[PDB]
RNA sequence: GGCGCAUAAAGAUGAGACGCGUUUUAGAGCUAUGCUGUUUUGAAAAAAACAGCAUAGCAAGUUAAAAUAAGGCUAGUCCGUUAUCAACUUGAAAAAGUGGCACCGAGUCGGUGCUU
């Protein structure tokens, strides 16, 4: 028998159904397995996987780094003991132990309780001459006496454990932290970028400006003022407003859409700041790094404030200031606050939880938590003046180890080190042997390049060395290999093509990538003379002339500089009309002009042997971070640059890699002119094409090059291959679950395979559903356009956002008020009745776009024509067209649509675009999801060198099964069940076989393969409706959706009718029965058992709950060490179970301790999960039970699915807590009824059939009584929820006169009681109910447990009752 | 640098906080990281903390007659002063099983007083 | 659906470093009263504190040490939260293997017949 397969692939999700030749989904007898009584399931083979996402690897990594950080700065304090131990053992016994320990209860601490000096008297002295370590460290840097030796310790240990960022290279000069450099810098920076008002800071003083004591928003204004002025809400106020520390918003600026507010000193910062840049170009992040390590210098000179006693401590000198005026406003705010306000005072000082004093120094409290909570009760009180300056300037109680120390260079800590060992190396000699190692700990970074400091045992390392010893900091020079770890760097950190693999990308400030970029905007711009009325692109020579001329003289060119220097300078033309480009030229030559301004030389630059010369330069940039193996790989660069540029070139840094790699820009050739495609870019002749086009041509043999390498880029396993693939590694879990769903389904049909596998995936959005990220730039193009045409609309009927999801408003509000059919003005008031209307009408594509919707009063005004309506329509209305075109209220593709009937009509090629747009798919992991499909399934090659493609992994596109959901009314509700994935598959795989079947001329353009070039110049017809049964076309009205249709309703009312029973044409086969081929569907999409399986996974992740919680008295906390009981240090809680296993054994009852035989649910934590495995019946006496039965034990993971009496079905979740493990079937009128009804208004089409439709919700309101009956004795059987369905049942009843659409929307609501897996509270109309846990674990081990298998079709029933 | 999960589903959290209400400085509470991690939803409650919202466990087929329990449970409150109220943004963690406590009468009136504007969940 | 400019966007993995954060100990808490606490002159209480615990009032309060997944063996200045994971039969492990089919229907799959 054959059959085929369709998929639905997603990312919680993986639909699965299987089909025939009259579309029934089968129905297989299946053996069940384990103790039960039931020995044959009857299933059906539809059904869906359900998995929770996968998450990225990437919070690993963070783990895994802190992980390393916490190690490397533990192993430099050991060696400062390791070199200290000798004379330290000489001077005090147990010092290192001491501190070793300081951790412990005084019980555990088995020496003398105080850390450093060891007695009581020593220690308290210690702390009244020191109170904290900053006044230790200026005492020793300034004395010149000897001091303790441990005390020095203390010293250097807190040097070498907190020493600041290396951010910075060399050494603290005032080019890169003195703020005038910096700020000149910055508008160095931005004078480079606009040079259109560039702003002049000639007479600034940015110095005693911006560092200046103030508060930090008069700081900003003071800077504004000086400059004759931008704005204080402008790109370069904003930028100072980003380099001060508060938040700008820079929506503003460059006039995005949405609200995007940076903040520097979030945790939240670089990722906001990227995805502001993917909205703005990455030529502003040089802006913006200049931004961060201006505020990084302001800032730095804002915690080092002392300068008239320069005396080598800048920073030490600077927190004992920060101390003792802590220390004076404390005792004036103690004083004060006796004095006015009795009250409040334990209230402040004793709190310790109420953001207080009290809880912003013993209690967990911020410091602008803290600065929130006093500045009322500081602004209330009577004398309190520069308490409240210093609250604005954030200075008043702030502590010494705040958030702000990240600013702090290490050379700060280098200085006063280097003060201390050498004010101490003449009493101690053993520093003055050693000064050079301990500078040595502490400023050594452990490269990029060099990675960890393996010896094999990594995953991660790629050290090779030139010795064999331990890798400490004095010899990391003479043991690392550094030019082979770099070049390991390079083949590790490196990344490969996407269209070319084995091959290394180039980066993305490549100097060959700005030639591709610049070509390829440069090869869709088109230019209108005076005089030919024909829009021509650009020539050869032309485009020679134009990148030799102006791209090379400026950065971004726009519109205006590229007419006035070429058309009218060069070519000598008043005013031609350029097409491709709205203002700037997207691309730059961004490498090429900073290149010219490091080494100041054209014509080195012009010459095209250079080229490797350049890209090995930039290829060095951008890999490496440090100065030293950039300036020995650019030592081989010597010889040709003078020494200046040199120390010039090495600052220049880049990041990221580009798109694309070398041999694939300028590297494959095509056979018939041995041209690349930067040479097709330059002169393609007349017909310019993009790259898009290049790599996508037929004609051409680039993509079959592309071919070419695809092949080597597939590993032999399943599991690298997918690894292989370019997405989120949770859409690769849905692809190899559904790689896993197919092989385990082959297995149950038979051991056949099928003749189709379909496909849809439709996934890895960040959209957010465009409900309101979209609303605001609507409301953008609105406003813009009404800027630009300067007709006021909103002075007349403003509407906000919160109502723009009408669309016909925003038609209405895109033309301008008016029709662009009827020189008319459409009625506000009357709007209801104006009927909904496309331009390429629903018989030529299936759309609900803007592009396509417009809005008119009659249904036709239009016209007579099934095209875009005629000639004395788009004349006349050719006036208002273009004014509100150039205002950009609507796009070009819809202006092209209305001036498509003006030459001619629809091309062979236009219909090839409207094909094209709904049968073909872009993006790139849809199609490798089908190569591995049919590289998996289609394996049989044979006596000659192709492989026989017998299942045709076949793609579609959502919209298909989309409008075959909507337009047959198969209306699909998230809300009710899981079942949806399923019947997602299942209209999969009707959809894709029909069109196999029906369309088997256009396999060439949806099946992955090679098949032939046969286009669709023959396919559809020139003209009408071609004769009978042996028609060359496949249809003319180019719609590929409408054979499952009857009517097919034009854009002129008429019924086209198609035939009832369809056939194919070169066959003579049926493939789809209009009368009983969705009679089928429906009852397909009206099973009552739906294959839902949830996948037992075994819960991998972190030890517990990640808060050190305090010392308390509970058992339910986790020991942070194995000496350190939680009773008395702490430590975490909440372990995460992996898997809860079941133990049948004997524990000692009673209070004879009798052995009675028990079965509960242990719970096998992470933490001990390696020590169960270890040996499992030992662990168990371990724990409690007694003669402990090996082959008894079950492991059960979460989502273990359990059935009990009466059809109840939980799944397990933790050691002993349930889900919800049952589905809610509804019948399909059901299900059509809540989507017509909770869609009542949002129909969106024309009211005829929204007629239909309202008088299908309003004469079935019935349906609602019948869906809470039916709920309710759904929940009176498998959730048990007797409380909770009365509480639903009475709500129902008192809101029983509410309309249906909000009726209908609530009981959307209330589908939540039954959803799958953890019970959830859900807002029925005011009743928001409270939810039921099912935390009975005693019911559970009496019932049957059920282990199904990937797809569910193959189950394991273990009864659990019948063990002891 | 780069940030987890947690705090990646915080950060579109708030992101769709502050756009909708209105315009405002002084944004971040943004939080203290680790307390992000193990609290499994992150509510935003008008002028009032999220007074904690409540459940029931059945027990071992004999639930008693309407024993309410706090499911969630509060760990940390930070507010924002949105021009004219105080919006408090408050990342809830759940209770586990068997420290579940029962609930007074006054709690099961807050759930039905509150203002729920965004409850965004995250693991 | 969100075809959003008919073109189609951008994807994961990975190396380094700082900053906090959290937890315990160390920064002798003092005075007053009340209770347990031992003597004197003891012939029982009566007071000379010595300590411990409560309630008020005062005293400061900023810092450091340690740990930052338990730990592991390969002992590295490494590794330890990503993918993987239904039972059952082999196999040390990887890995391999195991389950009959049409039809009438449907309330989470049932039934009949055929074949074994």
């Amino acid at each position: 028998k054959k059959y085929s397969i369709g998929l639905d692939i997603g990312t919680n999700s993986v639909g699965w159904a299987v089909i025939t030749d009259d579309y029934k989904v089968p129905s297989k007898k299946f053996k069940v397995l384990g103790n039960t009584d039931r020995h044959s399931i009857k299933k059906n083979l539809i059904g869906a996987l359900l998995f929770d996402s996968g998450e990225t690897a990437e919070a690993t990594r963070l783990k895994r780094t802190a992980r390393r950080r916490y190690t490397r700065r533990k192993n430099r304090i050991c060696y400062l003991q390791e070199i200290f131990s000798n004379e330290m053992a000489k001077v005090d016994d147990s010092f290192f132990h001491r501190l070793e320990e300081s951790f412990l209860v005084e019980e555990d601490k088995k020496h003398e309780r105080h850390p450093i000096f060891g007695n009581i008297v020593d220690e308290v002295a210690y702390h009244e001459k020191y109170p904290t370590i900053y006044h230790l460290r200026k005492k020793l840097v300034d004395s010149t006496d000897k001091a303790d030796l441990r005390l020095i310790y203390l010293a250097l240990a807190h040097m070498i454990k907190f020493r600041g960022h290396f951010l910075i290279e060399g050494d603290l000069n005032p080019d890169n932290s003195d703020v005038d450099k910096l700020f000149i810098q910055l508008v160095q920076t931005y004078n480079q970028l606009f040079e259109e008002n560039p702003i002049n800071a000639s007479g600034v003083d940015a110095k005693a400006i911006l560092s200046a004591r103030l508060s930090k928003s008069r700081r900003l204004e003071n800077l504004i003022a000086q400059l004759p002025g931008e704005k204080k809400n402008g790109l370069f106020g904003n930028l100072i407003a980003l380099s001060l520390g508060l938040t700008p918003n820079f929506k503003s600026n460059f006039d995005l859409a949405e609200d995007a507010k940076l903040q520097l000193s979030k945790d939240t910062y670089d990722d906001d700041l990227d995805n502001l840049l993917a909205q703005i170009g990455d030529q502003y992040a040089d802006l913006f790094l200049a931004a961060k390590n201006l505020s990084d210098a302001i800032l730095l000179s804002d915690i080092l404030r002392v300068n008239t006693e320069i005396t080598k401590a800048p920073l030490s000198a600077s927190m004992i200031k920060r101390y003792d005026e802590h220390h004076q406003d404390l005792t004036l705010l103690k004083a004060l606050v006796r004095q006015q306000l009795p009250e409040k005072y334990k209230e402040i000082f004793f709190d310790q939880s109420k953001n207080g004093y009290a809880g912003y120094i013993d209690g967990g409290a911020s410091q602008e938590e803290f600065y929130k909570f006093i500045k009322p009760i500081l602004e209330k009180m009577d004398g309190t003046e520069e308490l409240l300056v210093k609250l604005n300037r954030e200075d008043l109680l702030r502590k010494q180890r705040t958030f702000d120390n990240g600013s702090i260079p290490h050379q700060i800590h280098l200085g006063e080190l280097h003060a201390i060992l050498r004010r101490q190396e003449d009493f101690y000699p053993f520093l003055k042997d050693n000064r050079e190692k301990i500078e040595k700990i502490l400023t050594f970074r452990i490269p990029y390049y060099v990675g960890p400091l393996a010896r094999g045992n990594s995953r991660f390392a790629w050290m090779t060395r030139k010795s064999e010893e331990t890798i400490t900091p004095w010899n990391f020079e003479e043991v690392v290999d550094k030019g082979a770890s770099a070049q390991s760097f390079i083949e590790r950190m490196t990344n490969f093509d996407k269209n070319l693999p084995n091959e290394k990308v180039l980066p993305k400030h490549s100097l060959l990538y700005e030639y591709f970029t610049v070509y390829n905007e440069l090869t869709k711009v088109k230019y209108v003379t005076e005089g030919m009325r024909k829009p021509a692109f650009l020539s050869g020579e032309q485009k020679k002339a134009i990148v030799d001329l102006l791209f090379k003289t400026n950065r971004k060119v726009t519109v205006k500089q590229l007419k006035e220097d070429y058309f009218k300078k060069i070519e000598c033309f008043d005013s031609v009309e350029i097409s491709g480009v709205e203002d700037r030229f997207n691309a730059s030559l961004g490498t090429y002009h900073d290149l010219l301004k490091i080494i100041k030389d054209k014509d080195f630059l012009d010459n095209e042997e250079n080229e490797d010369i350049l890209e090995d330069i930039v290829l060095t940039l951008t890999l490496f971070e440090d100065r030293e193996m950039i300036e020995e790989r650019l030592k081989t660069y010597a010889h040709l640059f003078d020494d200046k540029v040199m120390k010039q070139l090495k600052r220049r840094r880049y990041t990221g890699w580009g798109r694309l790699s070398r041999k694939l820009i300028n590297g494959i050739r095509d056979k018939q002119s041995g041209k690349t495609i930067l040479d097709f870019l330059k002169s393609d002749g007349f017909a310019n094409r993009n790259f898009m086009q290049l790599i996508h041509d037929d004609s051409l043999t680039f993509k079959e090059d592309i071919q070419k390498a695809q092949v080597s880029g597939q590993g032999d396993s399943l599991h690298e291959h997918i690894a292989n693939l370019a997405g989120s590694p949770a859409i690769k879990k849905g692809i190899l679950q559904t790689v896993k769903v197919v092989d385990e389904l082959v297995k149950v049909m038979g051991r056949h395979k099928p003749e189709n596998i379909v496909i849809e995936m439709a996934r890895e959005n960040q959209t957010t559903q465009k409900g309101q990220k979209n609303s605001r730039e609507r409301m953008k193009r609105i406003e813009e356009g009404i800027k630009e045409l300067g007709s006021q609309i909103l002075k007349e009927h403003p509407v906000e956002n919160t109502q723009l999801q009408n669309e016909k408003l925003y038609l209405y509000y895109l033309q301008n008020g008016r029709d662009m059919y009827v020189d008319q003005e459409l009625d506000i008031n009357r709007l209801s009745d104006y009927d909904v209307d496309h331009i390429v009408p629903q018989s030529f594509l299936k759309d609900d776009s803007i592009d396509n919707k417009v809005l008119t009063r009659s249904d036709k005004n239009r016209g007579k024509s099934d095209n875009v309506p005629s000639e004395e329509v788009v004349k006349k209305m050719k006036n208002y067209w273009r004014q509100l075109l150039n205002a950009k209220l609507i796009t070009q593709r819809k202006f092209d649509n209305l001036t498509k009937a003006e030459r001619g009509g629809l091309s062979e090629l236009d219909k090839a675009g409207f094909i094209k747009r709904q049968l073909v798919e872009t993006r790139q992991i849809t199609k490798h999801v089908a190569q591995i499909l049919d590289s998996r399934m289609n394996t049989k090659y044979d006596e000659n060198d192709k492989l026989i493609r017998e299942v045709k992994v076949i793609t579609l596109k959502s919209k298909l099964v989309s409008d075959f959901r909507k337009d047959f009314q198969f209306y699909k509700v998230r809300e009710i069940n899981n079942y949806h994935h399923a019947h997602d598959a299942y209209l999969n795989a009707v959809v894709g076989t029909a069109l196999i079947k029906k369309y088997p001329k256009l396999e060439s353009e949806f099946v992955y393969g090679d098949y032939k070039v046969y286009d669709v110049r023959k396919m559809i017809a020139k003209s009408e409706q071609e004769i009978g049964k042996a028609t060359a076309k496949y249809f003319f009205y180019s719609n590929i959706m409408n054979f499952f249709k009857t009517e097919i309703t034009l854009a002129n009312g008429e019924i086209r009718k198609r035939p009832l029973i369809e056939t194919n044409g070169e066959t003579g086969e049926i493939v789809w029965d209009k009368g009983r081929d969705f009679a089928t569907v429906r009852k397909v999409l009206s099973m009552p058992q739906v294959n839902i399986v949830k996948k037992t996974e075994v819960q991998t992740g972190g030890f517990s709950k990640e808060s050190i919680l305090p010392k308390r008295n509970s058992d339910k906390l986790i020991a942070r060490k194995k000496d350190w009981d939680p009773k008395k240090y702490g430590g975490f809680d909440s372990p995460t179970v992996a898997y809860s296993v079941l133990v049948v054994a004997k524990v000692e009852k009673g209070k004879s301790k009798k052995l009675k035989s028990v079965k509960e649910l242990l719970g096998i934590t992470i933490m001990e999960r390696s020590s169960f495995e270890k040996n499992p019946i030992d662990f168990l006496e371990a724990k409690g039970y007694k003669e402990v039965k090996k082959d008894l034990i079950i492991k059960l993971p979460k989502y273990s699915l359990f059935e009990l009496e009466n059809g109840r079905k939980r799944m397990l979740a933790s050691a002993g807590e349930l889900q919800k493990g049952n589905e809610l079937a509804l019948p399909s009128k059901y299900v059509n009824f809540l989507y017509l009804a909770s869609h009542y208004e949002k129909l969106k089409g024309s009211p005829e059939d929204n007629e239909q439709k309202q008088l299908f919700v309003e004469q079935h309101k019935h349906y609602l009584d019948e869906i809470i009956e039916q709920i309710s004795e759904f929940s009176k059987r498998v959730i048990l929820a007797d409380a909770n369905l009365d509480k639903v049942l009475s709500a129902y009843n008192k809101h029983r006169d509410k309309p249906i659409r909000e009726q209908a929307e609530n009981i959307i609501h209330l589908f939540t009681l039954t959803n799958l897996g953890a019970p959830a509270a859900f807002k029925y109309f005011d009743t928001t109910i409270d939810r039921k846990r099912y935390t009975s674990t005693k019911e559970v081990l009496d019932a049957t447990l059920i282990h199904q298998s990937i797809t569910g079709l193959y189950e394991t029933r273990i009864d659990l009752s019948q063990l002891g | 640098m780069t940030l987890t999960r947690a705090q990646k589903k915080y950060a579109e959290a708030m992101h769709e906080f502050i756009n909708m209400v209105d315009d405002f400085e002084e944004s971040t509470p943004d939080f203290a990281k680790e307390v992000l991690h193990d609290s499994d939803y992150v509510v935003i409650t008008k002028n009032e903390k999220y007074a904690v919202a409540l459940c029931s466990l059945s027990t071992d087929e004999c639930e008693y007659d309407t024993n309410l329990y706090l499911d969630e449970k509060l760990v940390d409150y930070s507010t924002v002063d949105v021009n004219g109220v105080t919006y408090y943004i408050n990342i809830v963690e759940t209770n586990d099983i068997d420290d579940l406590e029962i609930a007074t009468d006054e709690d099961e009136m807050k759930s039905g007083n509150q203002e729920i504007i965004l409850k965004s969940e995250l693991k």
